[PDB]
């Protein structure tokens, strides 16, 4: 629910519309009285403000750093993760046995190579 | 003697410890992860 | 005794039927695991293209509901917005 | 639902590890535990 309860004496639908003259008067009659007096940052309307990752009951310290790593790009919308190994997932080569390798090393390739 | 009964662990399968690298450990940290993460956008979103 | 020859034996070696127990040779057993490899890398190519052209298939048969659901989470997204924008404008009107 | 009776005890707080602080990594152990897991079935069909 909202927390406005200023009344104000208008009517749109009874009092006539405002030329842009008009407007443009009272606008700049609203910004004299904002330079008039300071804005208030502790008004009772305005809600409170947004508390920081590692304020926050609900995100964890990893999210925290999640959010920090995110925010530290300069595009967020294109800020992509490194993705994981998905090469181990292809067909594997056979490997180049080299004529000077030994018969452990060759063995333990073979067996690597057989794993994947 | 009647109703204590004993507690047998079968040998079948490999001992494995209980680490945070299991996949139900995985599992249950992504899911932690994912309803926190859920919990905050909602907070998030309900002051938006 | 099967635990023992699974700790001594490799888990690898065991699950070839062409590691003899006479076979005290490295030449034989690489020869082997170049064979069982290359039968691996065979059985996967099958495997991929038979995954490959089941995968195709699929998408030709539901490419049209793929489409369709797209679109819907589209209209919902959209929908959800003009409700919000909606709900906001009512409070708005209300306290007006 | 009769011949199974659960256990009501503490649960067993298994310790985060701090390679496990951020979400590429834990992403990275699911990974490569189920690729041993795999690896392991591949060669216990095998065996058998």
């Amino acid at each position: 629910m909202p927390a406005i309860t200023t009344v104000h004496e208008s009517l749109p639908y009874i009092d006539p519309e405002p030329t842009p003259e008009q407007r443009a008067a009272a606008e700049a009659l609203i910004a004299e009285e904002r330079a008039k007096v300071p804005d208030d940052p502790y008004h009772a309307l305005l809600p409170p403000p947004l508390p920081p990752l590692n304020e926050s009951r609900h995100l964890t310290p990893i999210l925290q750093n999640e959010l920090a790593r995110l925010a530290s790009s300069p595009d967020p919308q294109a800020a992509k993760m490194d993705a994981l190994d998905f090469s181990r997932y292809e067909a594997p080569e056979m490997p180049s046995i080299d004529s000077s390798q030994s018969l452990e090393e060759t063995a333990s390739q073979l067996w690597e190579t057989l794993k994947q | 003697e009647t109703d204590l009964l004993p507690i047998k662990t079968s040998r079948v399968v490999r001992p494995r410890p209980p680490n945070f690298t299991s996949i139900p450990s995985l599992l249950k940290a992504f899911q932690d992860e994912w309803d926190a993460l859920v919990l905050e956008t909602y907070t998030t979103r309900e002051q938006l | 005794i099967w635990n023992r020859r699974e700790e001594n034996l490799n888990a690898l070696r065991l699950g070839l039927g062409y590691y003899d127990s006479d076979s005290e040779d490295g030449e034989d057993d690489v020869a082997n695991i170049r064979a069982t490899l290359e039968a691996a890398l065979d059985r996967l190519m099958a495997s991929a293209e038979k995954g490959n052209k089941l995968e195709k298939k699929l998408n030709l048969h539901l490419g049209g509901y793929k489409n369709r659901a797209e679109m819907l989470r589209k209209k919902l997204g959209e929908a959800h917005a003009a409700l919000e924008k909606a709900r906001n404008a009512l409070a708005g009107f209300q306290v007006l």
